């Protein structure tokens, strides 16, 4: 699952960075540092969601959710 | 013939950073995402603008952090980033302890 | 319309309304929306601006988020006020480090 | 089918008065909108905690103006201040 | 004139846990700020949820939330635990 | 009881913590549960801090909690300097790291 | 009366032990102007916020809640003083 | 040498007491304030919380700045060191 994450998929994400280099042990750092973010994410949005009593969590929530975290995103509603 | 190692990685640094198309194909993030969601609440639907809005959200984080985790390996006179690099990022930004 | 009494192009009405049921304050004035009004549509004015500017530069007539990344991210005061705002599909400028370079 | 609202139309018209042979997608007028809401909220908290600041119960144009100098760089909040202030002036010449 | 303060309740919440301990001005002064501090934290989280879910008042189900969302692990679970028993025994009585 | 903080069995004042509450431009209108769970986390977030205070502040031989005692606390505990990693606390130091 | 150079007020010792609660044990010569840039890059932001809410308050005299407010502004909270 | 760099470490992560001293740092205040608008008069507790955020942050910035030189196995802090840490603090 978390493995899902493929390799060349960090490398592409870091190209993208700037990086020319990486090292092997990255890759699973990587995934570790996307599971806590996504961890803290998800974990907002659902409680927002539960607060709203709905089995679907929305758009609104993961927008309000990254509002919390000071990681603002446009263009899904904002 | 051989291209010298480190010039197709520039040549990909060059390409990627002229697009901006997710670089993390969808279903395995999507999958991801609702194991982790499973683990706070059970039985939860998402609607796929919310996926998109995570991954844009993470891949974007991601790519921030690369970045800087890149000017760390450069500060130790390196051009390899290391675990190191980005512990020491993430502790200077608040993020890690 | 009091949009039209201001010479702005931004709803007045919409801000009042929004002003008042936004819980800020008890009552709120009359030169307040206009205010608001107009200091948002000069920052989207100047959004809009930079942002086709660039979609010129990329040879396009319609703008696409990637003209407005690189319109925000190139401007320093834009890129301050959006310095906690990713945006969807904006991608990031083109920069690569001095040492990463061929010799 | 419920009516939701957004700031669309008025954001294609400045964009005609500044640009007018050039169009906008649907994914930037998200981006757009959303960035009208989020400065929205911040100038709008900005003059609520002005208010609780000083002990007063209304929000004027005067506390729009210092949050909006609070909250914008140097010359953008500048140029802001100049377009406020120009256009409160205007709203109050006519009626 | 008057200025309000936590001061007295700090001292009862003090002494309730270390009877034989007192506070400084500059800590009680602290003390005071951490509590409006989180006060405001909570109340604007609250206010939020309200505004999220077009709803026109904010109940102990928006505080509660609030406080799942603004502490951490344990010391949210804790204070989720104490305010809903305080609200309990406010209704009883 | 006439005090609306002994009805919840509470040292904070619910009276206030409602007053603000309304006060403070958060909604139209306040439920009258929130005032009280409000106050309650309030009182248990100040208890918490105080403990640790105190140990701290007997740690120094001291009887009174000075500003080093209350920064001590928080740093050391994981979840309070968290909840608390943004914020500054006058004459609190840091803590002893080489 | 005129003021000029104050910056350099903050003078080498000062700095010199704030590194030093800093963990800091051996400091480059160069350390110096940059720290002292830092701190004027600092109060420059800290007062302009400070002066533009006596501003709005009218006020000749800038009050201590004038700067925990500045300090909030700037995601820098600070306790000891009220707020 | 380096001993009493340690000596004055453990002293001064002892202490709570400020370390800039106080004239100095009210007088360039003073000079900042005059140039964002002129005859402006002062709190002293004003003044006290300036400083006590000025020495928070200055004292963060260090440890930043240590963590930054150790990771260039470097042990003596460096101007670039702080414009890296300031940079991933993204500051300006």
């Amino acid at each position: 699952n978390i493995q899902g994450i493929t390799k060349p998929a960090i490398r592409r994400l870091a190209r993208r960075g700037g990086v020319k280099r990486i090292s092997g042990l990255i890759y699973e750092e990587t995934r570790g540092v996307l599971k806590v973010f996504l961890e803290n994410v998800i974990r907002d949005a659902v409680t927002y969601t539960e607060h709203a009593k709905r089995k679907t969590v929305t758009a609104m929530d993961v927008v309000y959710a990254l509002k919390r975290q000071g990681r603002t995103l446009y263009g899904f509603g904002g | 013939h051989r291209y010298r190692p480190g010039t197709v990685a520039l040549r990909e640094i060059r390409r990627y950073q002229k697009s901006t198309e997710l670089l993390i194909r969808k279903l395995p993030f999507q999958r991801l995402v609702r194991e982790i969601a499973q683990d706070f609440k059970t039985d939860l639907r998402f609607q796929s603008s919310a996926v998109m809005a995570l991954q844009e959200a993470s891949e974007a984080y991601l790519v921030a952090l690369f970045e800087d985790t890149n000017l760390c390996a450069i500060h130790a006179k390196r051009v390899t980033i290391m675990p190191k690099d980005i512990q020491l990022a993430r502790r200077i930004r608040g993020e890690r302890a | 319309t009091r949009s039209s009494r201001a010479g702005l192009q931004f709803p007045v009405g919409r801000v009042h309304r929004l002003l008042r049921k936004g819980n800020y304050a008890e009552r709120v004035g009359a030169g307040a929306p206009v205010y608001l009004a107009a200091v948002l549509e000069y920052l989207t004015a100047e959004i809009l601006e930079l942002a086709g500017n660039a979609a010129r530069d990329n040879k396009k007539t319609r703008i696409i988020p990637r003209h407005l990344q690189l319109a925000v991210r190139n401007d320093e005061e834009l890129n301050k006020l959006l310095g906690r705002v990713t945006i969807a599909q904006g991608g990031v400028l083109p920069n690569i480090q001095s040492v990463l370079l061929p010799k | 089918k419920t009516r939701k609202e957004s700031y669309a139309i008025y954001v294609y018209k400045v964009l005609k008065q500044v640009h007018p042979d050039t169009g906008i997608s649907s994914k930037a007028m998200s981006i757009m909108n959303s960035f009208v809401n989020d400065v929205f909220e911040r100038i709008a908290g900005e003059a609520s905690r002005l208010a609780h600041y000083n002990k007063r119960s209304t929000i004027t144009s005067r506390e729009i103006q210092t949050a909006v100098r609070l909250l914008l760089p140097g010359e953008l909040a500048k140029h802001a201040v100049s377009e406020g202030t120009k256009a409160v002036t205007k709203y109050t010449s006519a009626k």
